[PDB]
């Protein structure tokens, strides 16, 4: 009813930059009042790898 | 099948197998000439997304939902069968009924 975009459990900057996710807006009897909005939900990096020696 | 018929109970799980489809071809098995994909290409209420079809097991599935009789009883779906790498035709090909219903139990004491 509103449009919050949420996200389910977390996820891991290693291996996912971006995912490319599409938001579109119906009726209930199946009528498209709204053009598609691709939205990019890039990732975000924090220091997380260990260093590790040689 | 020209009409796959399915029915479960009150309160059947989320994510849980309500029934399973088949097609066959007429190229060799185990090949690119016959490998088998499935998809639903229109729903009957189309809204709330109710149920799920696996492109290569040919499942069907609730999806996060669970179904009641007392809600809502009948559904129907039509689904599609293709084969190939996914490169879809200009010409008209044949589509499948499913119909799905949601049987009532004494879940409910009288009042």
């Amino acid at each position: 009813d509103t449009g919050n975009l949420y996200c389910t459990r977390p996820v891991d900057r290693e291996q996912y930059e971006s995912f490319e996710i599409i938001a579109f807006a119906t009726t209930p009897d199946g009528y498209t009042p709204e053009l598609p909005l691709p939205l990019i939900i890039k990732i975000e990096d924090e220091n997380d790898n260990y260093p590790i020696f040689t | 099948q020209d009409v796959f018929v399915g029915s479960v109970e009150e309160l059947s799980a989320a994510h849980t197998l309500v029934m399973k489809i088949n097609a066959t071809d007429a190229d060799e098995p185990n090949t690119l000439n016959s490998k088998i994909s499935y998809r639903i290409v229109s729903l009957e209420p189309a809204y709330p997304p109710v149920f799920y079809l696996n492109k290569d097991t040919g499942e069907i599935y609730t999806t996060s939902v669970t179904l009641d009789r007392e809600e809502h009883s009948s559904y129907t779906l039509t689904v599609e069968a293709r084969d190939g790498n996914g490169e879809v035709t200009d010409k008209p090909v044949k589509q499948a009924q499913v119909q799905i219903r949601i049987l009532d139990v004494n879940d409910n004491i009288p009042v």
